[PDB]
């Protein structure tokens, strides 16, 4: 449970340097993805004049 | 792998400090890599105290030579008494550098002299820069100070904390362990051979 | 409210400890042999 905290709070002891891993993924996730979502997303996405 | 452990210890916050979770791990990992030094010493005092109580044994007591039996004797008693008095000496060792790891002193003035001056090394450039050959050009507010290489920056500054405080320990292992060492496996040891031969 | 590989390793590692025994046992012969 103390390591789990730690991880959580960015303070794990040992880091996955293989790839992105903890928090800093997380902030990468909720920024990229989010963004690239909410600029995707038309705000009027499908639309018939006739 | 600085820059990855850098954005690990960053967390889900933005990167906007030097993280100590990353400079902590290096600096224990750099202390540890330390252990294999003092085994290595330990068994050359070890060592060299054999073969000064071999010379002995053979020159400067070439009487208890007349006895081979006494001889024997006192060789398998010094050789006991070194074998049991090593852990005492390893185990004194590990609890003096662990007593390190346990305690830091953050409040230590190396530290703050090495951080003032990781502060004025900007300054410095930033001076050095303004104050040469001054101007087509002649536009203020210059944009010399520029906004990238912060993470350059930091891994420079985390690198030159961890050579302060490695050469810190290093210098301070070398002022206690010979202390210690005389005290335990040099003085200890010569006071109680006596009284175990008696 | 709800909650063979290393095995092997520590039983090597106990079994290593013999060493210690062998060098006392060699350490007794030898003793003896001097007394002849």
């Amino acid at each position: 449970a103390t390591e789990y905290c730690n991880t959580i709070e960015g303070t794990a002891k040992y880091i996955e340097t293989s790839e992105l891993c903890g928090g800093a993924r997380i902030c990468y996730i909720f920024h990229e993805t989010f963004g690239r979502t909410l600029e995707s997303v038309d705000p009027l996405g499908g639309l018939n004049t006739i | 792998d600085i820059l990855t452990a850098i954005r690990n210890a960053t967390g889900p916050r933005p990167a906007l400090f030097v993280p100590e979770v990353s400079f902590e791990l290096l600096v224990k990992r750099q202390i540890k890599r330390l252990e294999e030094p003092s085994l290595r010493c330990v068994e050359l005092v070890h060592e060299e105290m054999q073969r000064i109580i071999q010379h002995c044994s053979n020159y400067s007591t070439q009487e208890l030579l007349r006895f081979p039996k006494l001889h024997d004797a006192i060789v398998e008693v010094v050789t006991c008494l070194l074998r049991k008095r090593l852990p005492v000496t390893n185990e004194m060792v590990h609890n003096l550098v662990a007593i390190e790891l346990a305690y830091i002193n953050t409040k230590h003035p190396d530290f703050a002299d090495a951080c003032g001056l990781m502060n004025n090394n900007i300054e410095e450039q930033r001076r050095n820069r303004l104050a040469r050959e001054l101007p087509l050009l002649d536009v203020p507010v210059p944009v010399a100070r520029k906004l990238s290489a912060r993470e350059q920056r930091d891994c420079e500054v985390i690198e030159r904390l961890i050579k302060s405080y490695f050469l810190i320990v290093r210098k301070n292992i070398q002022d206690s362990v010979p202390k210690a060492v005389m005290h335990f496996l040099v003085n200890h040891v010569k006071d109680t051979l006596q009284s175990e031969l008696v | 409210g709800q909650l063979e590989d290393m095995a092997q390793r520590r039983k090597e590692a106990a079994d290593m400890l013999k060493a210690l025994q062998g060098a006392s046992q060699i350490i007794a012969e030898i003793r003896e042999t001097h007394l002849w």
